[PDB]
């Protein structure tokens, strides 16, 4: 298969699926903080309570 | 949670430790009171015998 229209649609194809890899990778970055954010604080709010 | 339900739980010990303590300074006025209650009854008992000395 050697065809500049097939290479195009196999790029744009590509590019599409490379915006919807992002988006789902931004949510996991945001879940991974929320989860270490919740993680100090729990630790932090322990630390309190002993003392 | 344990933290956040555990300011309360402090408090709640803090209280209950003063009760213990409110008990444990009654007990000691009680004895405190038996021993003073004993001293005067031994001064009594040589205020009588010094007068029947005395005598």
């Amino acid at each position: 298969g050697i065809n500049p229209t097939l290479f195009i649609a196999q790029l744009i194809n590509f590019l599409l699926l490379i915006f919807i890899l992002r988006a789902l990778l931004y949510r996991p970055v945001m879940n991974l903080l929320n989860e270490r954010t919740r993680r100090i604080e729990e630790s932090v709010r322990d630390a309190e309570k002993v003392r | 949670e344990q933290l956040a339900n555990a300011r309360r739980d402090y408090e709640a010990e803090i209280a209950r430790a003063r009760q213990e303590a409110a008990k444990i300074v009654a007990q000691a006025q009680e004895r405190a009171k038996q021993q003073e209650a004993e001293i005067i009854a031994q001064a009594r008992r040589e205020a009588e015998r010094l007068k029947e000395e005395a005598r």
